[PDB]
């Protein structure tokens, strides 16, 4: 059993958190983490970028906070990737989807 | 990019069940059974697998696949390096058919794992590129 | 300062969670629970319904789907934060998150 | 339909700080605080206030009964306020109780409280001087009536 899977609020506040958790029966090695757009970790964001990332010291988490949301961070394909010892796994969402649905 | 994320205390074992260890002359060797070493977890931008460090618990000395061969340099895993590959990053990735069994492959050169290798009365681990071959599986012991 | 929202997972699985959690400046006396669709809390439901409550004693209830139907996909789920003013309400149809 | 979610002790008292309590003759009537029970039990002026789900959510249904008593919880039955003999149920299939009350903050001032029976919509729980006495009472509600606002202090 091995999947990751994101919690999205249904609407938009001034604080927005996902919830990412992983699902690893690989315990003492899984663990997940963001990927904003195509290949930017939360690390490598400029800094007052709006996103800060939250990950927890088996179901492995992080959680991603957006803050002073643009209508850039709406769009942003924002990804979770769950990795351990075998080929990790990828969820993905798009917020204003999410929001206008 | 490679972000340190948390690490592990682990004790390694070659295919024979013989525990990795450093001996005097600072060179890896596999005997029966110094022998205590930290796996540190990084994420990725990159997605491809486990990145890892391997370091001697009892430090600074973190392994190194520099130049396709076995080298303890004098350093500790860093909180973050950035670029997509380095000599001190392994993909750690479980054995197809073994899940308790890893490999390690060097992400600076692809297609090289960590290996144990038999000579004479010593078993040294080595870098080297035969499938199912057994001698670049491992287990890890948390 | 008083605020009901639900966290919907992006895609359906075997088991369902939706976390609803309120805030409340009233913090002695605050909680929030579940409605399906029109007027049944999840203790109404003929038993083996699919949908369980968890109540976490900021105040939080947790409805677990379970063994998903199409009605329940289309169900509007209701979350109520109960406080000494006026009941404050969110929803969602889960076909409408999965199908976007 | 009302389920019962959970339960907090609770002390009651009026505007002039006078404390909720049930008295020899199972009476709920209010006393100065600084003559209510001072034991850290608390038994006579300690309540629980029960809160519970509503299918027909319209504001906080709560029942109150006493926290030291077998089964005494406060009902407003034919309008009048008495200790009925009973436990706040898991559940009551019925929009209306005569012991479920609605906890209401006071219009402009959130840090107090009124109480409006479910039974009997526009009557309120009261504190009441009769004689040498003061009784808790139902009575029908004139914005600011101060007789029927409470501060709810917990544990």
């Amino acid at each position: 059993t091995r999947s990751v899977n994101i919690h999205v609020p249904v609407k938009e506040t001034s604080k927005v958190v996902l919830e990412c958790r992983g699902d690893s029966y690989f315990r003492h090695f899984s663990y997940v983490y963001w990927i904003i757009g195509k290949n930017k970790t939360v690390d490598q964001l400029p800094p007052n970028s709006g996103y800060r990332e939250r990950i927890y010291l088996n179901r492995p988490r992080a959680d991603l906070i957006l803050t002073n949301i643009t209508d850039e961070m709406r769009n942003e394909k924002l990804t979770c990737v769950l990795i351990d010892p075998k080929d990790p796994l990828k969820e993905s969402v798009i917020l204003s989807k999410i929001w206008n649905s | 990019y490679f972000g340190k994320l948390e690490s592990k205390l682990s004790v390694i074992r070659n295919l024979n069940d013989q525990v990795l260890f450093i001996d005097q002359g600072n060179r890896p060797l596999f005997e029966d059974m110094r022998t205590i070493f930290i796996i540190s977890m990084y994420k990725d931008s990159q997605p491809r697998g486990m990145a890892v460090t391997i370091s001697v618990a009892s430090a600074a000395s973190t392994l190194s696949s520099e130049n396709k061969i076995i080298s303890f340099k004098e350093m500790n895993p860093p909180d973050n390096i950035k670029d997509t590959k380095s000599d001190i990053i392994f993909f750690q990735r479980s054995v197809p058919g073994h899940d308790n069994k890893m490999q390690f492959e060097s992400s600076s050169y692809e297609g090289y794992f960590l290996a144990s290798e038999k000579e004479r009365d010593l078993f040294k681990l080595i870098l080297k590129k035969e499938l199912g071959d057994r001698s670049i599986m491992f287990t890890v012991q948390n």
